[PDB]
Protein backbone atom coordinates (compact mmCIF):
# COMPACT_ATOMS: atom_id res chain seq x y z
CA UNK A 1 0.00 0.00 0.00
CA UNK A 2 1.68 3.05 -1.77
CA UNK A 3 0.57 5.41 1.11
CA UNK A 4 3.44 6.79 3.76
CA UNK A 5 3.57 4.53 6.95
CA UNK A 6 5.28 4.13 9.96
CA UNK A 7 5.78 2.48 13.48
CA UNK A 8 7.00 4.16 16.64
CA UNK A 9 8.79 1.27 18.13
CA UNK A 10 12.03 1.10 19.58
CA UNK A 11 13.72 -0.54 17.21
CA UNK A 12 15.92 -2.91 19.42
CA UNK A 13 12.91 -4.62 20.62
CA UNK A 14 10.40 -4.76 17.27
CA UNK A 15 9.99 -7.99 15.92
CA UNK A 16 11.02 -6.89 12.17
CA UNK A 17 9.88 -10.59 10.88
CA UNK A 18 6.26 -9.33 10.77
CA UNK A 19 6.59 -6.16 8.06
CA UNK A 20 7.65 -8.37 5.00
CA UNK A 21 10.70 -8.29 2.65
CA UNK A 22 12.22 -5.11 0.83
CA UNK A 23 13.89 -4.20 -2.06
CA UNK A 24 15.44 -0.80 -0.47
CA UNK A 25 16.62 -0.82 3.27
CA UNK A 26 17.91 2.42 4.36
CA UNK A 27 19.21 3.38 8.34
CA UNK A 28 21.03 6.73 9.85
CA UNK A 29 21.60 5.07 13.07
CA UNK A 30 22.21 7.04 16.54
CA UNK A 31 25.93 5.72 16.23
CA UNK A 32 27.64 5.59 20.00
CA UNK A 33 30.12 7.41 18.50
CA UNK A 34 19.13 14.48 22.85
CA UNK A 35 18.06 11.11 21.65
CA UNK A 36 19.02 7.75 21.96
CA UNK A 37 21.81 5.86 20.59
CA UNK A 38 22.97 1.87 20.02
CA UNK A 39 25.88 0.09 21.54
CA UNK A 40 28.32 -0.87 18.97
CA UNK A 41 26.45 -4.97 19.83
CA UNK A 42 23.05 -3.32 19.84
CA UNK A 43 23.96 -2.40 16.38
CA UNK A 44 25.35 -5.80 15.39
CA UNK A 45 22.50 -7.64 16.65
CA UNK A 46 19.79 -5.54 15.07
CA UNK A 47 17.89 -8.35 12.71
CA UNK A 48 18.53 -6.51 9.45
CA UNK A 49 19.08 -10.07 7.81
CA UNK A 50 15.22 -10.67 8.01
CA UNK A 51 14.40 -7.65 6.11
CA UNK A 52 15.67 -8.73 2.20
CA UNK A 53 16.54 -11.19 0.06
CA UNK A 54 17.80 -9.78 -2.66
CA UNK A 55 18.08 -5.60 -2.92
CA UNK A 56 19.98 -2.61 -1.54
CA UNK A 57 20.87 -1.22 1.94
CA UNK A 58 21.63 2.56 2.58
CA UNK A 59 23.93 3.05 5.58
CA UNK A 60 24.64 6.23 6.76
CA UNK A 61 28.00 6.80 8.72
CA UNK A 62 30.64 9.26 9.97
CA UNK A 63 33.67 9.34 12.45
CA UNK A 64 33.93 6.01 13.25
CA UNK A 65 31.36 4.44 12.23
CA UNK A 66 32.92 4.05 9.04
CA UNK A 67 34.26 1.47 10.24
CA UNK A 68 31.51 0.07 12.40
CA UNK A 69 29.24 0.21 9.69
CA UNK A 70 31.06 -1.57 7.26
CA UNK A 71 31.47 -4.23 10.10
CA UNK A 72 27.64 -4.18 10.40
CA UNK A 73 26.94 -4.00 6.91
CA UNK A 74 29.00 -7.55 6.23
CA UNK A 75 27.76 -8.93 9.96
CA UNK A 76 23.90 -8.50 8.17
CA UNK A 77 25.76 -10.42 5.19
CA UNK A 78 26.02 -7.16 2.60
CA UNK A 79 28.95 -6.76 0.38
CA UNK A 80 29.63 -2.94 0.45
CA UNK A 81 29.21 -2.22 -3.65
CA UNK A 82 29.02 2.43 -3.59
CA UNK A 83 29.34 4.97 -1.21
CA UNK A 84 27.56 8.06 -1.72
CA UNK A 85 28.48 11.31 -0.41
CA UNK A 86 26.52 14.21 0.39
CA UNK A 87 28.46 17.46 -0.16
CA UNK A 88 26.40 20.03 2.24
CA UNK A 89 26.30 23.45 0.43
CA UNK A 90 24.08 26.44 1.68
CA UNK A 91 21.59 28.21 -0.08
CA UNK A 92 24.38 29.67 -2.57
CA UNK A 93 26.03 26.48 -3.94
CA UNK A 94 28.85 27.03 -1.60
CA UNK A 95 30.43 24.33 0.66
CA UNK A 96 29.79 24.87 4.41
CA UNK A 97 32.68 24.79 6.35
CA UNK A 98 37.34 14.60 12.18
CA UNK A 99 40.21 17.27 13.99
CA UNK A 100 42.57 16.94 11.36
CA UNK A 101 39.99 18.68 8.69
CA UNK A 102 37.02 20.68 8.04
CA UNK A 103 34.29 18.11 7.12
CA UNK A 104 32.64 18.83 3.70
CA UNK A 105 30.38 15.84 3.33
CA UNK A 106 28.87 13.02 4.30
CA UNK A 107 29.08 9.08 3.62
CA UNK A 108 26.44 6.67 2.73
CA UNK A 109 27.53 3.28 2.50
CA UNK A 110 25.72 1.41 -0.28
CA UNK A 111 25.54 -2.65 0.54
CA UNK A 112 23.96 -5.16 -1.81
CA UNK A 113 22.48 -8.97 -0.76
CA UNK A 114 21.94 -11.55 -3.02
CA UNK A 115 21.23 -11.04 -6.51
CA UNK A 116 18.70 -7.92 -6.95
CA UNK A 117 17.06 -7.92 -10.28
CA UNK A 118 15.21 -5.53 -12.64
CA UNK A 119 16.74 -2.44 -10.57
CA UNK A 120 17.97 0.81 -12.58
CA UNK A 121 21.98 0.66 -11.56
CA UNK A 122 23.68 3.66 -13.27
CA UNK A 123 21.02 5.98 -13.42
CA UNK A 124 22.22 8.50 -10.77
CA UNK A 125 25.76 9.42 -9.74
CA UNK A 126 27.74 8.92 -6.24
CA UNK A 127 27.96 12.63 -5.45
CA UNK A 128 24.81 14.43 -3.94
CA UNK A 129 25.07 18.26 -3.81
CA UNK A 130 22.14 19.83 -1.40
CA UNK A 131 21.32 22.24 0.94
CA UNK A 132 22.03 21.60 4.94
CA UNK A 133 18.61 21.46 6.30
CA UNK A 134 18.18 20.87 10.25
CA UNK A 135 20.39 18.82 12.49
CA UNK A 136 21.08 15.79 11.45
CA UNK A 137 18.41 15.39 8.56
CA UNK A 138 19.15 13.93 5.47
CA UNK A 139 19.17 15.22 2.08
CA UNK A 140 15.67 14.72 0.11
CA UNK A 141 17.63 13.73 -2.82
CA UNK A 142 18.31 9.93 -1.42
CA UNK A 143 14.97 8.82 -1.65
CA UNK A 144 14.45 9.80 -5.28
CA UNK A 145 17.56 8.63 -6.11
CA UNK A 146 16.38 5.15 -4.67
CA UNK A 147 13.12 5.74 -6.01
CA UNK A 148 14.85 6.25 -9.51
CA UNK A 149 16.81 2.62 -9.12
CA UNK A 150 14.36 0.53 -8.09
CA UNK A 151 10.94 2.79 -8.92
CA UNK A 152 7.39 1.06 -7.28
CA UNK A 153 9.12 -1.25 -4.96
CA UNK A 154 8.46 -1.63 -1.01
CA UNK A 155 11.03 0.05 0.86
CA UNK A 156 11.97 0.66 4.72
CA UNK A 157 13.44 3.12 6.91
CA UNK A 158 15.02 2.70 10.46
CA UNK A 159 15.86 5.53 12.70
CA UNK A 160 13.85 7.73 10.81
CA UNK A 161 11.77 10.86 11.87
CA UNK A 162 8.35 11.85 11.19
CA UNK A 163 9.64 14.06 8.14
CA UNK A 164 11.07 11.17 6.82
CA UNK A 165 7.83 9.52 5.99
CA UNK A 166 7.38 8.83 2.09
CA UNK A 167 5.51 6.83 -0.59
CA UNK A 168 5.84 3.31 -0.82
CA UNK A 169 8.19 3.57 2.50
CA UNK A 170 7.45 2.43 6.29
CA UNK A 171 8.92 4.28 8.33
CA UNK A 172 10.71 3.17 12.35
CA UNK A 173 11.65 5.16 15.03
CA UNK A 174 10.56 6.30 18.24
CA UNK A 175 9.74 9.88 17.43
CA UNK A 176 7.17 8.84 14.89
CA UNK A 177 3.51 9.37 15.90
CA UNK A 178 2.12 5.77 16.87
CA UNK A 179 1.34 2.83 14.61
CA UNK A 180 -0.22 3.81 10.67
CA UNK A 181 -0.20 0.63 8.99
CA UNK A 182 -2.06 0.58 5.48
CA UNK A 183 -0.67 -2.53 3.62
CA UNK A 184 -2.93 -5.38 4.90
CA UNK A 185 -0.43 -8.16 4.97
CA UNK A 186 1.47 -6.39 7.39
CA UNK A 187 -1.92 -5.30 9.45
CA UNK A 188 -2.42 -8.48 9.49
CA UNK A 189 0.78 -10.37 10.68
CA UNK A 190 0.64 -6.97 13.25
CA UNK A 191 -2.08 -7.80 15.06
CA UNK A 192 -1.31 -11.55 14.99
CA UNK A 193 2.13 -10.56 16.97
CA UNK A 194 1.12 -7.36 18.37
CA UNK A 195 -2.94 -8.32 19.27
CA UNK A 196 -3.22 -5.50 22.12
CA UNK A 197 -1.20 -3.11 20.14
CA UNK A 198 2.34 -2.89 22.39
CA UNK A 199 5.98 -4.00 21.41
CA UNK A 200 7.70 -4.52 24.26
CA UNK A 201 10.48 -6.91 24.43
CA UNK B 1 16.32 22.43 -7.24
CA UNK B 2 17.18 18.79 -7.55
CA UNK B 3 21.14 18.45 -8.69
CA UNK B 4 20.45 14.28 -9.00
CA UNK B 5 17.21 15.06 -11.12
CA UNK B 6 19.09 17.12 -13.28
CA UNK B 7 21.63 14.88 -13.82
CA UNK B 8 19.48 11.99 -14.63
CA UNK B 9 17.80 15.10 -16.94
CA UNK B 10 21.12 16.13 -18.44
CA UNK B 11 24.71 14.72 -17.84
CA UNK B 12 25.64 17.39 -15.51
CA UNK B 13 26.89 16.14 -11.92
CA UNK B 14 25.78 17.61 -9.29
CA UNK B 15 29.43 19.21 -8.16
CA UNK B 16 29.03 20.69 -11.60
CA UNK B 17 27.23 23.33 -9.94
CA UNK B 18 29.46 24.07 -6.60
CA UNK B 19 30.63 27.55 -6.71
CA UNK B 20 33.88 28.93 -5.32
CA UNK B 21 35.42 25.21 -6.39
CA UNK B 22 46.40 34.61 5.27
CA UNK B 23 47.34 30.86 5.15
CA UNK B 24 50.51 31.86 2.59
CA UNK B 25 52.77 32.77 5.11
CA UNK B 26 52.54 29.24 6.36
CA UNK B 27 52.88 28.45 2.51
CA UNK B 28 56.31 30.33 2.21
CA UNK B 29 57.51 29.10 5.54
CA UNK B 30 56.80 25.31 3.82
CA UNK B 31 58.82 26.23 1.14
CA UNK B 32 61.60 27.41 3.12
CA UNK B 33 61.99 24.59 5.30
CA UNK B 34 61.18 21.83 1.92
CA UNK B 35 64.22 19.65 1.50
CA UNK B 36 65.63 19.47 -2.14
CA UNK B 37 63.11 17.26 -4.04
CA UNK B 38 64.95 13.40 -4.27
CA UNK B 39 63.81 10.67 -6.19
CA UNK B 40 64.74 7.41 -7.05
CA UNK B 41 63.64 4.40 -9.90
CA UNK B 42 62.64 0.98 -8.20
CA UNK B 43 60.36 -1.39 -9.01
CA UNK B 44 58.58 -1.08 -5.68
CA UNK B 45 57.83 -5.44 -6.55
CA UNK B 46 61.21 -6.33 -6.50
CA UNK B 47 62.93 -3.62 -4.22
CA UNK B 48 63.65 -4.07 -0.49
CA UNK B 49 61.56 -1.22 0.62
CA UNK B 50 64.00 -1.40 4.03
CA UNK B 51 66.42 0.63 2.23
CA UNK B 52 64.31 3.39 2.04
CA UNK B 53 65.75 5.46 5.47
CA UNK B 54 65.46 7.22 7.33
CA UNK B 55 61.60 6.36 9.16
CA UNK B 56 58.70 8.80 7.07
CA UNK B 57 57.04 10.84 9.14
CA UNK B 58 54.41 11.35 5.39
CA UNK B 59 54.03 8.61 3.05
CA UNK B 60 51.82 9.00 0.50
CA UNK B 61 51.18 6.13 -1.58
CA UNK B 62 49.19 6.14 -5.44
CA UNK B 63 49.86 1.96 -6.31
CA UNK B 64 48.53 1.88 -10.12
CA UNK B 65 44.89 0.48 -9.91
CA UNK B 66 43.47 -1.85 -12.41
CA UNK B 67 40.28 0.96 -12.10
CA UNK B 68 42.89 3.80 -13.00
CA UNK B 69 42.54 1.89 -16.61
CA UNK B 70 39.24 2.08 -17.85
CA UNK B 71 40.15 2.57 -21.79
CA UNK B 72 43.76 1.86 -21.47
CA UNK B 73 51.48 -2.96 -14.72
CA UNK B 74 48.64 -2.43 -12.24
CA UNK B 75 49.51 -3.54 -8.77
CA UNK B 76 46.14 -5.45 -6.97
CA UNK B 77 44.94 -4.64 -3.61
CA UNK B 78 46.82 -8.43 -3.03
CA UNK B 79 50.02 -6.57 -3.93
CA UNK B 80 49.41 -3.44 -2.08
CA UNK B 81 48.70 -5.35 1.12
CA UNK B 82 52.11 -7.38 1.30
CA UNK B 83 53.64 -3.90 1.17
CA UNK B 84 55.68 -4.38 3.97
CA UNK B 85 54.80 0.11 5.06
CA UNK B 86 54.91 -0.49 8.88
CA UNK B 87 58.57 -1.53 8.25
CA UNK B 88 59.64 2.65 7.02
CA UNK B 89 57.07 3.98 9.15
CA UNK B 90 58.43 6.24 12.03
CA UNK B 91 56.20 5.87 15.06
CA UNK B 92 54.49 8.54 14.76
CA UNK B 93 53.68 9.08 11.49
CA UNK B 94 50.55 9.80 8.91
CA UNK B 95 49.42 7.61 5.83
CA UNK B 96 48.10 9.08 2.62
CA UNK B 97 46.51 6.40 0.62
CA UNK B 98 44.49 6.90 -2.79
CA UNK B 99 42.20 4.36 -2.77
CA UNK B 100 40.13 4.76 -5.74
CA UNK B 101 36.46 4.33 -5.70
CA UNK B 102 35.87 0.65 -5.66
CA UNK B 103 36.67 -2.16 -3.39
CA UNK B 104 39.66 -0.25 -2.18
CA UNK B 105 37.74 1.94 -0.18
CA UNK B 106 37.37 -1.52 1.69
CA UNK B 107 40.54 -2.92 1.45
CA UNK B 108 42.43 0.29 1.53
CA UNK B 109 41.29 0.35 5.39
CA UNK B 110 42.15 -3.10 5.77
CA UNK B 111 45.67 -2.07 4.40
CA UNK B 112 45.92 0.82 7.02
CA UNK B 113 45.09 -1.83 10.23
CA UNK B 114 47.72 -4.44 8.84
CA UNK B 115 50.30 -1.60 8.81
CA UNK B 116 49.27 -0.05 12.15
CA UNK B 117 47.49 3.39 11.55
CA UNK B 118 44.19 4.39 12.29
CA UNK B 119 41.94 6.16 9.87
CA UNK B 120 41.49 9.59 10.98
CA UNK B 121 40.19 11.12 7.64
CA UNK B 122 38.74 10.15 4.12
CA UNK B 123 39.41 12.82 1.63
CA UNK B 124 37.02 12.59 -1.62
CA UNK B 125 38.53 13.79 -5.06
CA UNK B 126 35.01 14.84 -6.42
CA UNK B 127 35.80 14.79 -10.10
CA UNK B 128 32.99 17.91 -12.71
CA UNK B 129 32.15 17.05 -16.20
CA UNK B 130 31.47 20.63 -16.97
CA UNK B 131 33.65 20.21 -20.29
CA UNK B 132 31.65 16.99 -21.28
CA UNK B 133 28.56 16.33 -19.55
CA UNK B 134 26.82 14.04 -22.36
CA UNK B 135 30.08 11.28 -22.33
CA UNK B 136 28.71 8.61 -20.07
CA UNK B 137 30.35 6.10 -17.87
CA UNK B 138 30.95 2.65 -17.97
CA UNK B 139 29.80 1.00 -14.79
CA UNK B 140 31.53 -1.41 -13.04
CA UNK B 141 29.41 -4.81 -13.21
CA UNK B 142 29.06 -4.30 -8.98
CA UNK B 143 28.26 -0.39 -9.26
CA UNK B 144 24.79 0.90 -8.08
CA UNK B 145 25.39 4.48 -9.57
CA UNK B 146 27.59 6.20 -12.16
CA UNK B 147 30.81 6.62 -9.82
CA UNK B 148 32.43 10.05 -10.01
CA UNK B 149 34.88 10.66 -7.35
CA UNK B 150 37.92 8.72 -5.44
CA UNK B 151 39.32 8.67 -2.06
CA UNK B 152 42.15 8.97 -0.43
CA UNK B 153 42.18 7.71 3.37
CA UNK B 154 44.60 9.67 5.90
CA UNK B 155 45.90 7.02 8.37
CA UNK B 156 47.84 7.61 11.30
CA UNK B 157 50.10 6.30 14.06
CA UNK B 158 51.50 7.04 17.38
CA UNK B 159 50.04 9.42 19.97
CA UNK B 160 42.79 25.44 7.41
CA UNK B 161 41.32 22.71 4.61
CA UNK B 162 38.60 20.50 4.09
CA UNK B 163 38.34 17.20 3.07
CA UNK B 164 37.45 17.71 -0.21
CA UNK B 165 38.97 18.01 -3.79
CA UNK B 166 36.81 19.49 -6.63
CA UNK B 167 38.39 19.17 -10.70
CA UNK B 168 37.31 18.53 -14.03
CA UNK B 169 37.54 14.61 -14.58
CA UNK B 170 40.95 14.29 -16.86
CA UNK B 171 41.04 13.13 -20.41
CA UNK B 172 41.07 9.14 -20.59
CA UNK B 173 44.03 7.80 -19.76
CA UNK B 174 45.45 9.96 -17.42
CA UNK B 175 45.77 8.95 -13.99
CA UNK B 176 47.18 11.99 -12.45
CA UNK B 177 45.82 12.65 -9.15
CA UNK B 178 45.33 16.50 -8.22
CA UNK B 179 48.37 17.96 -7.32
CA UNK B 180 46.02 19.66 -4.15
CA UNK B 181 46.33 16.68 -2.26
CA UNK B 182 49.94 17.86 -1.42
CA UNK B 183 48.50 21.40 -0.48
CA UNK B 184 46.41 19.48 2.12
CA UNK B 185 49.19 17.02 3.40
CA UNK B 186 51.85 20.05 3.99
CA UNK B 187 49.56 22.15 5.81
CA UNK B 188 49.04 19.79 8.36
CA UNK B 189 52.91 20.48 9.13
CA UNK B 190 53.65 16.56 10.00
CA UNK B 191 57.27 16.94 9.21
CA UNK B 192 60.01 16.97 6.75
CA UNK B 193 60.35 12.97 5.98
CA UNK B 194 57.94 12.31 3.00
CA UNK B 195 57.80 9.90 1.15
CA UNK B 196 55.72 9.81 -2.83
CA UNK B 197 55.31 5.82 -3.43
CA UNK B 198 54.80 5.16 -6.73
CA UNK B 199 54.89 9.08 -7.85
CA UNK B 200 56.22 9.47 -11.30
CA UNK B 201 58.82 12.42 -12.96
CA UNK B 202 55.79 14.72 -13.18
CA UNK B 203 54.75 14.46 -9.20
CA UNK B 204 58.69 15.09 -8.14
CA UNK B 205 57.93 17.98 -5.41
CA UNK B 206 60.27 20.00 -3.32
CA UNK B 207 60.46 18.35 -0.15
CA UNK B 208 59.84 15.11 -1.02
CA UNK B 209 61.41 11.44 -1.61
CA UNK B 210 59.50 10.23 -4.83
CA UNK B 211 60.06 6.43 -5.41
CA UNK B 212 58.60 4.23 -8.06
CA UNK B 213 58.85 2.47 -11.20
CA UNK B 214 58.52 4.77 -14.40
CA UNK B 215 60.85 7.41 -13.01
CA UNK B 216 63.38 8.20 -15.55
CA UNK B 217 66.24 9.19 -13.60
CA UNK B 218 67.28 8.75 -9.64
CA UNK B 219 69.31 11.39 -7.59
CA UNK B 220 68.30 9.51 -4.02
CA UNK B 221 71.46 8.52 -1.70
CA UNK B 222 70.06 7.29 1.66
CA UNK B 223 73.47 9.01 3.71
CA UNK B 224 72.51 12.39 1.72
CA UNK B 225 68.80 11.99 2.68
CA UNK B 226 69.22 11.41 6.26
CA UNK B 227 71.86 14.38 6.32
CA UNK B 228 68.75 17.09 5.96
CA UNK B 229 67.34 16.09 9.19
CA UNK B 230 70.57 15.04 11.61
CA UNK B 231 70.32 17.77 14.13
CA UNK B 232 69.83 20.41 15.21
CA UNK B 233 66.55 20.13 12.48
CA UNK B 234 65.78 16.28 13.57
CA UNK B 235 62.19 17.54 15.02
CA UNK B 236 61.34 20.35 12.45
CA UNK B 237 57.44 20.54 11.87
CA UNK B 238 58.28 21.94 8.10
CA UNK B 239 56.40 24.90 9.09
CA UNK B 240 58.92 26.79 10.76
CA UNK B 241 61.78 28.72 10.66
CA UNK B 242 65.11 27.30 9.84
CA UNK B 243 67.50 26.75 12.27
CA UNK B 244 70.34 29.20 12.27
C1 LIG C 1 22.80 12.32 6.85
C2 LIG C 1 23.31 12.55 8.30
C3 LIG C 1 23.73 14.05 8.51
C4 LIG C 1 22.17 12.23 9.28
C5 LIG C 1 22.63 12.22 10.73
N1 LIG C 1 23.59 11.04 10.89
C6 LIG C 1 23.86 10.85 12.37
C7 LIG C 1 22.51 10.77 13.07
C8 LIG C 1 22.05 11.83 13.87
C9 LIG C 1 20.80 11.76 14.48
C10 LIG C 1 19.95 10.65 14.34
N2 LIG C 1 18.69 10.62 14.98
C11 LIG C 1 18.25 11.80 15.75
C12 LIG C 1 16.97 11.57 16.55
O1 LIG C 1 16.44 12.49 17.20
N3 LIG C 1 16.37 10.32 16.56
C13 LIG C 1 16.88 9.15 15.82
C14 LIG C 1 15.64 8.41 15.32
C15 LIG C 1 14.85 7.70 16.41
N4 LIG C 1 15.64 6.82 17.28
C16 LIG C 1 15.31 5.50 17.68
C17 LIG C 1 16.10 4.81 18.65
C18 LIG C 1 15.77 3.45 19.06
N5 LIG C 1 16.52 2.74 20.02
C19 LIG C 1 17.52 3.25 21.01
C20 LIG C 1 17.10 3.93 22.33
C21 LIG C 1 18.01 4.08 23.39
C22 LIG C 1 17.67 4.70 24.59
C23 LIG C 1 16.38 5.19 24.79
C24 LIG C 1 15.44 5.05 23.76
C25 LIG C 1 15.80 4.43 22.56
N6 LIG C 1 14.68 2.88 18.48
C26 LIG C 1 13.99 3.62 17.57
N7 LIG C 1 14.20 4.87 17.14
C27 LIG C 1 16.77 7.54 17.90
C28 LIG C 1 17.64 8.27 16.87
C29 LIG C 1 17.60 9.75 14.60
C30 LIG C 1 20.51 9.63 13.52
N8 LIG C 1 21.71 9.68 12.91
C31 LIG C 1 24.82 11.48 10.14
C32 LIG C 1 24.48 11.60 8.63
Amino acid sequence: LFPPQWICCDIRYLDVSILGKFAVVMADPPWDIPYGTLTDDEMRRLNIPVLQDDGFLFLWVTGRAMELGRECLNLWGYERVDEIIWVKTNQLQRIIRGHWLNHGKEHCLVGVKGNPQGFNQGLDCDVIVAEVRSTSHKPDEIYGMIERLSPGTRKIELFGRPHNVQPNWITLGNQLDGIHLLDPDVVARFKQRYPDGIISK
Amino acid sequence: NDYCQHFVDTGHRPQNFIRDVLIRLKDELIAKSNTPPMYLQADIEAFDIRELTPKFDVILLEPPLEEYYRETKCWTWDDIMKLEIDEIAAPRSFIFLWCGSGEGLDLGRVCLRKWGYRRCEDICWIKTNKNNPGKTKTLDPKAVFQRTKEHCLMGIKGTVDIDLIITEEPEIGNIEKPVEIFHIIEHFCLGRRRLHLFGRDSTIRPGWLTVGPTLTNSNYNAETYASYFSAPNSYLTGCTEEIE
